[PDB]
């Protein structure tokens, strides 16, 4: 019956959530994510767009609108590593994305 | 600005509220019954026959 010492320290890690498949395959593939600029109102700690490169296509996903998912609002998503030989079970939030490939307008 | 990807996740934990044992240990609680209606006590005859 294993045990884990809950060490947490502390950021958000990201999470993906592909509308197409797994990704079982990972090469060359740019991430980069965006954060709004006007953090005076308390809605920049919600507004994030994680951004994917891809010579095919580009996968965006957000927090906010149309087709966020609610699962990183009615629970929260943490992330354990545990470094097993000192045995502690770090612990920092995340946040899960879904993806969605950008088209056209 | 790399946020390269890692392995796969080994492991998920769900936590959640648990019911307390206390509350579920506890005998029933029935309604008690209305007994049977019994006869009233002080009954004799009121009426004598007449003549």
């Amino acid at each position: 019956l294993p045990s884990a010492r809950w060490q947490y320290c502390g950021q958000r890690a990201v999470l993906v959530q592909f509308s197409n498949g797994k990704l079982q395959s990972p090469g060359n593939m740019r991430f980069t994510l965006y954060e709004n600029k006007d953090s005076t109102n308390p809605r920049k700690r919600n507004q994030r767009i994680l951004a994917a490169e891809t010579d095919r296509l580009s996968y965006v996903g957000n927090n906010f609108g149309t087709g966020a998912l609610k699962c990183n609002t009615l629970c929260r998503h943490f992330v354990g590593i545990l470094n097993k030989t000192s045995g502690q079970m770090e612990v920092y939030d995340a946040e899960l994305f879904n993806m969605q490939p950008l088209f056209s307008d | 600005g790399g946020l390269t990807c890692a392995s796969a996740p080994q492991g998920t934990l769900r936590i959640l509220e648990g019911p307390q044992q206390s509350l579920s240990g506890s005998p029933l609680q029935p309604i008690p019954a209305s007994p049977p209606p019994q006869i009233p006590p002080g009954l004799r005859p009121r009426f004598c026959a007449f003549g």
